């Protein structure tokens, strides 16, 4: 299990994570639970025709002869009375369900996989006959490429005899096409199949017909008691297959198959659903893309790690939803201790300083357990926030070095009020565009909204010509933003998860609710007169406000001017000043806080703070 | 960021270690009409404390299969009892917050003591 | 969004730009077409009207569910009933979960999931089934972590087999992808239920800080949505928080706008359930809630008596259900705290008081907190003689437990059994306790904890018991004299008692002299205030200047250096003291300076009263 099986296992688990995997269920799995296998039936047919009793051609021919000479009724009756025995499912069914397959292709004709699927609760669109493919009620398919008995027990519902296999292409064209396209567009894991099976042979012939590097090599699980020979392994490796053996993996007896199925399948499911080098490689892929964004909200770093570790706004992290290794705890010991971080690979260490450059710039420090005294040092490296109103004009006329600056100068125009030209090159970035494409897309939508509301304000001066107002409406009225995040590459909406809320009009839906609980909590502290010895609920409000403000300004989101954002900023300062006034008569003013009160507060509100 | 040490009154065994977050000393009077004679100085003094992070000792949880709380220069609180109120959230949950109040005995008539 | 359906039940179009179909419908609804559409029209009729949809904008919501009303007994016989249909199973398992019995609900919700083949009920069953699993784990986490600390013993309501069984199934099961993994027909027909798999209305609540009507009415809509639909997430913290923020803000805004609002029986449920003892106490402090009008008092009597019935049945027989305890006890304690402002019948008052005293667990409400709970009920309801008996034998039983030398009643609030006897004596002034006096007649030197306990309840005891108890008692320590003072034994300071106070002052002087500690025994204050009140006539405590505050403030106020004055000092005094402090006139300018600073800095409105009633 050194090299030639670990590659397969990480590939399969990666495909399962993406949702792109399909399990080609064989007949060994269905016969593992007791079920009358085919050769019993064919030898029964022989005993009917002859006195005493097997190659594959005979398997196909004896039922064919019985059908030919004895007719239809007898064959139908014997098949019905031999295949009507209902049986309970086996654990391999619930395992193969728990692996969460997108579609399931089975060459079995028993209603066994579907029963387990219903018991688990997942809903699959069963496909049995020809016509059922058109009336698919879901996007997840349970293909029975050899029919079933659901429509009835009559023989032609399934394929067993020789002529049925001859006329398979012309009798099941749609199902064959579905099988071929599902094999092409997914990854395929063969389970419970003998290496000399006829279906495997035809499928390998078809994949031989295709051109080179036009598919992923499917994975085939073998479980025969004999250890795999090298010769057949080479023969099937060059035949576009990658094969995993349970005989070489463990040792067991020849007459039991449940344990050997369970060993490989449990290894598959349990393995990542270790050492430092894997850890730093693990979080690099999850952290490398975000270098495009200058600032990251700490309350969103949980979503980066699928809510693994809870990030506190003060720079402290406590294990939230980790049941495996403490990978990021290990990373911090690489940060605090240079000795263990020194013993790392060059490429990993070259990765490591990048996050070392990252995690320092976003304020995260260490655990909450290991935390000490933390200073509330927040800097805003955004020119618009500092109000250097001459500078962006200087920053605008300069030629754009790259597309990143093209977005930056585009927002500077929006900061300068000339949103007409700002929109004009906003389409240019979309034309020139890929994370910024999403950022260019929505800001183009937000900037339209401000102008339209501004148009009603003035009319209810002619800043914009009607043709610019005509062109803005044709491209936009069709454009919808709810589907924008879903309408994105699978990698993008999986990699960039913390960017979902910029799409919807309610960009601060969560941030409002979490502040209200603190707000009522803070106003609770007003009357009861209770000191906050620990990190106060009021401080984290300031820390949250500094977190949200930095992201919006540094990353150039048009939400920096919307009334919902302005009201959100205004209501945060109102209570923080309110607490400080009561604390003084039982927080001190700074330049950074001077900007927000001057920028987002109305005149009447300032009187309200003075009055109270 | 005061550290809380909760122990049993009978022994010196640490029940748990926590991080103090809030403390209330909002003492006040009771209803005057319902409660010339010598002055008594009746009051409804109450003290409450709340911690946001807690951690129970391994030995305590192993052996458990009146109290005293001291939080840190450092201040004690004798005869303290917890308020075992629980509420569950739809979001999976993770900061176990523990609130406890100091009892007042009739014989000693004191609730809080602080040493320096 | 074609027709924005506002909360009041009227219709306002918002997005429909084509032909008006809703306009046509209500016109046919109001006026008096094929027969197969007729049954469709009539079927659509009652659904709209029952759901509060009536008509357009141009042209009281009730809940009937056994869980909402607190009917922990009516729904019990429903449990034993054979559930007729699949929907009958759905309400059954939800009902099973409220009275604890989370294991039973897990079984049923599993059965209906495999049973149902509309398919909508399979969704709510799946959501509820996940919620109880999430519920069980949090309870299991509490019991092993906090349940040992709170109750003092490990309960483990669920076997190791069950908890191992449940984790096997909910693993690799997410609530987010459940909605996506449904038949496409189901997704189109049921585009509403994704938000279940609370947060939405909380944001709208912040925007409104009419506003009151549009906030209050939608509150029942949510309650008629979660409770009426057998949705288990109605037992979670976030929904509790939404109710907690909604009602707390509304009364604050209503009182602010008043400076009107009244609440019905349905408004009792949310405040009693989702509000804690701190939320009610904080609500009291910010705004006075006694001005509120309390309609539907008939409904509140049946609720408070019924909830007082449950605790009597629970705690008096076979302990209690730990699973049901956590969910029900919190609702029970707040309701009794609430019941100050309501008027109750004598038979009902005896029911709630008996449960509050006898069958209420000590670990939740100690003798101090149970007393104020009892005292608050006395505000609206005057003391009946039957309740006097309830407090009577309650003290008698307390005297019985005062035999163990380790057992001493301890109260966080600072109130004990003495204040009970004063309260009965307050309303009667002639009550003679036969049972306690009889035990006092059989009182010997052996039960020392008995001697000083009946000392605190001396007026209640008979004259025969008074002589019996006084023979074995003498003024020994400082607490003894205040025990005699509290009952009323001492009305003047005898020369002997002049020696105990000064000797304690020597004791407090002796132990004070390199490391100092700060306590709250408030014994120095009593000595100092007596000199201000001239009850003492000895000028020997002037050498203890600097022992503590509130001592030199009333003995030598002319050099107290009022920089150390605590403004909360005027609160601890009474009407007689405030006049004396104002009439002394040697610090009135100083006190009026400290009285005026708090009225502007804080909105406590009580420093306003002290500023006004005597102008100190």
């Amino acid at each position: 299990l050194d090299n030639n099986v670990v590659e397969c296992i990480k590939e399969i688990t990666e495909s399962s994570r993406n949702g792109k995997l399909v399990f080609f269920v064989g007949a060994g799995v269905s016969t593992l639970s007791d079920y009358p296998q085919w050769w019993r039936l064919v030898d029964k047919y022989h005993e009917e025709l002859y006195g005493s009793p097997y190659s594959s051609d005979e398997y196909l021919r004896i039922p064919q002869i019985f059908y030919n000479v004895k007719g239809e009724m007898a064959f139908d009756g014997i098949l019905k009375d031999f295949f009507q025995v209902d049986k309970p499912t086996n654990p391999i069914h619930d395992k193969i369900l728990a692996m969460n397959p997108a579609h399931v292709i089975t060459t079995n004709y028993d209603n066994l996989i579907d029963t387990a699927c219903w018991k688990r609760g997942k809903y699959f669109s069963v496909i049995s006959a020809e016509e059922d493919v058109a009336n698919a009620t879901s996007s997840r398919y349970l293909l029975k490429v050899h029919g079933d008995f659901r429509k009835g027990f009559k023989g032609e519902n399934v394929v067993l005899k020789e002529d049925d296999y001859l006329n398979y292409d012309q009798n099941y064209p749609l199902i064959s096409n579905l099988m071929k396209t599902i094999i092409a567009t997914h990854t395929i894991v063969f389970i419970g199949y003998g290496l000399g099976d006829y279906n495997i042979n035809m499928l390998l012939n078809w994949v031989r017909k295709l051109q080179k590097d036009s598919f992923h090599k499917p994975f085939f699980i073998r479980t025969d008691p004999s250890p795999i020979e090298n010769e057949t392994l080479i023969y099937y490796e060059n035949k576009g297959l990658r094969i995993i053996d349970a005989a070489s993996l463990i040792d067991s007896n020849e007459y039991d198959y449940l344990e050997r199925y369970s060993a490989v399948m449990d290894l598959l499911i349990e393995s990542q659903e270790t050492k430092d080098d894997e850890v730093i490689d693990y979080i690099y892929g999850k952290i490398s893309p975000l270098f495009a964004l200058q600032y990251i909200r700490k309350i969103d770093l949980k979503h980066v790690f699928e809510y693994d570790y809870h990030f506190e706004v003060n720079g402290t992290v406590v294990r939230h939803k980790n049941k495996g290794f403490g990978y990021m705890e290990r990373f911090f010991e690489l940060k605090e201790s240079c000795d263990e971080r020194s013993k790392l690979s060059k490429k990993q260490y070259e990765r490591f300083n990048a996050l070392f450059n990252f995690f320092e710039k976003n304020g995260v420090i260490c655990m909450a357990k290991d935390a000490g005294t933390l200073n509330t040092s927040i800097e805003i490296n955004s020119l618009a926030y500092h109000g250097k109103y001459d500078v962006m004009k200087k920053f605008i006329e300069e030629q754009s070095v790259s597309i990143e600056d093209d977005y930056k100068k585009a927002f500077f125009l929006a900061c300068l009020g000339r949103w007409e030209e700002s929109y004009d090159l906003y389409s240019n970035i979309i034309l020139n565009s890929g994370c910024v494409y999403y950022l260019s897309q929505i800001n183009r939508y937000r900037i339209y909204q401000s102008i339209t509301q501004a148009v009603t304000q003035f009319n209810g001066y002619k800043p914009f010509t009607d043709e610019f107002l005509a062109r803005i409406e044709r491209e936009m009225t069709n454009f919808n933003i709810d589907d924008l995040f879903n309408g994105m590459p699978f990698e993008f909406q999986k990699k960039y998860k913390i960017l979902e809320f910029l799409s919807d009009n309610q960009f601060l839906y969560d941030d409002t609710v979490k502040l209200f609980e603190l707000t009522n909590k803070v106003r609770s502290e007003m009357s009861e007169g209770s000191y906050s010895f620990g990190m106060s609920s009021d401080i984290v409000v300031l820390l949250r406000l500094y977190d949200n403000l930095r992201f919006l300004y540094e990353n150039c989101l048009w939400s920096v001017s919307f009334h919902e954002f302005h009201q959100y900023i205004r209501n945060s300062m109102s209570l923080l000043i309110e607490k400080a006034e009561y604390e003084r008569t039982r927080f001190f003013m700074e330049y950074y806080d001077f900007v927000n009160i001057s920028r987002h507060f109305k005149i009447d509100d300032i009187k309200n703070l003075e009055r109270s | 960021t005061a550290d809380v040490y909760f122990k049993r009154k009978s022994d010196g065994k640490l029940v748990f270690t926590a991080e103090a977050q809030t403390a209330s000393f909002s003492q006040a009077i009771s209803e005057e009409k319902l409660r010339k004679p010598l002055y008594i100085l009746k009051s409804e003094k109450e003290i409450n404390l709340t911690v946001k992070n807690a951690f129970f000792d391994l030995e305590w949880l192993a052996m458990t299969q009146r109290y005293e709380v001291e939080y840190r220069i450092y201040i004690q609180f004798p005869n303290v009892s917890p308020s075992g109120e629980f509420e569950m959230s739809l979001e999976n949950g993770l900061a176990p917050e523990i609130k406890f109040e100091a009892l007042a005995d009739t014989d000693t008539d004191e609730m809080a003591v602080v040493i320096e | 969004y074609d027709y924005h359906f506002e909360v009041n039940g009227t219709v306002v179009r918002h997005k429909n730009k084509g032909f008006g179909y809703m306009e046509r419908f209500f016109e046919l609804k109001e006026s008096c077409l094929s027969k197969k559409q007729y049954e469709r029209f009539n079927a659509l009729f009652n659904f709209f009207e029952k759901n509060g949809v009536i008509c357009m904008a141009k042209d009281s919501i009730e809940i009937n569910s056994l869980a909402y009303h607190g009917k922990y007994d009516v729904m019990k016989k429903f449990i034993e009933e054979q559930s007729v249909s699949i929907e009958d199973d759905y309400k059954k398992a939800f009902f099973l979960a409220c009275l604890g019995r989370w294991e039973e609900s897990y079984d049923l919700y599993s059965n209906i999931i495999l049973n149902s083949i509309n398919g909508c009920v399979y969704y709510l069953s799946q959501i509820n089934r996940y919620r109880i699993y999430q519920s069980i784990t949090q309870a299991v986490t509490q019991f092993n972590g906090l349940g040992l600390l709170t109750f003092g013993r490990h309960y483990k309501p669920f076997t190791d087999e069950f908890l191992a069984r449940i984790e096997r199934e909910m693993t690799n099961f997410n609530i987010d992808d459940l909605f996506n993994g449904m038949p496409f027909e189901f997704q189109k027909k049921y585009k509403i239920l994704e938000f279940l798999s609370l947060y939405d209305d909380t944001v709208k609540l912040f925007e409104l800080t009419s506003s009151d009507i549009v906030v209050l009415l939608r509150l029942y809509d949510n309650l008629r949505f979660l409770y009426e639909n057998c949705l288990w997430s109605v037992s979670f913290h976030e929904f509790h928080q939404y109710i907690r923020n909604s009602m707390s803000l509304l009364i604050e805004k209503a009182e602010y706008e008043r400076t009107g609002f009244f609440m019905e029986y349905y408004d009792f449920v949310n405040i009693s359930r989702h509000f804690k003892i701190d939320d009610i106490k904080n609500l009291e402090r910010s705004c006075s809630i006694d001005k509120i009008r309390f309609g539907e008092q008939e409904k509140i009597e049946e609720y408070l008596v019924g909830i007082a019935e449950e605790i009597t049945k629970q705690f008096s027989a076979n302990g209690m259900n730990v699973v049901f305890y956590t969910q029900f006890i919190s609702e029970a304690k707040a309701a009794l705290y609430f019941a100050k402002y309501v008027k109750l019948s004598e038979e009902g008052l005896g029911k709630i008081v008996k449960a509050l005293l006898f069958y209420f667990p000590e670990r939740d409400l100690d003798i101090g907190k149970r007393y104020v709970w009892l005292e608050r009920l006395t505000k609206c309801n005057e003391l009946p003689k039957s309740i006097i008996s309830i407090i009577d034998d309650f003290l008698v039983l307390q005297a019985e437990k005062h035999i163990d030398q380790n057992y001493s009643e301890v109260s966080s609030n600072g109130l004990y059994s003495r204040d009970y006897g004063a309260l009965i004596k307050h309303f009667e002034k002639n009550f003679i306790s036969k049972r306690l006096s009889e035990i006092t007649l059989c009182l010997t030197q052996d039960k020392q904890k008995q001697i000083d306990f009946l000392f605190k309840l001396l007026p209640l005891l008979s004259t025969n018991a008074k002589s019996h108890l006084l023979s074995f008692k003498s003024v020994e320590n400082i607490n003894d004299l205040m025990n005699g003072i509290r009952i009323g034994l001492i009305d003047e300071f005898t020369p002997e008692h002049e020696e105990l106070i000064i000797e304690y002052l020597e004791t407090r002087k002796v132990n004070y002299i390199g490391i100092q500690t700060f306590s709250s025994n408030d014994y120095m204050s009593t000595f100092g205030i007596w000199y201000f009140l001239e009850e003492i006539n000895n000028s020997k405590m002037e050498e203890f200047i600097g022992m503590d505050d509130q001592y030199d403030f009333f003995v030598d106020p002319e050099n107290f250096d009022y920089k150390k004055f605590i403004p909360s000092w005027l609160k601890n005094y009474n009407d007689k003291l405030l006049g004396k402090i104002a009439g002394n006139k040697h610090m009135k300018h100083h006190v009026i300076e400290v009285l005026k600073e708090r009225v502007k800095n804080s909105n406590d409105k009580r420093y306003l009263e002290i500023l006004m009633n005597y102008f100190i």
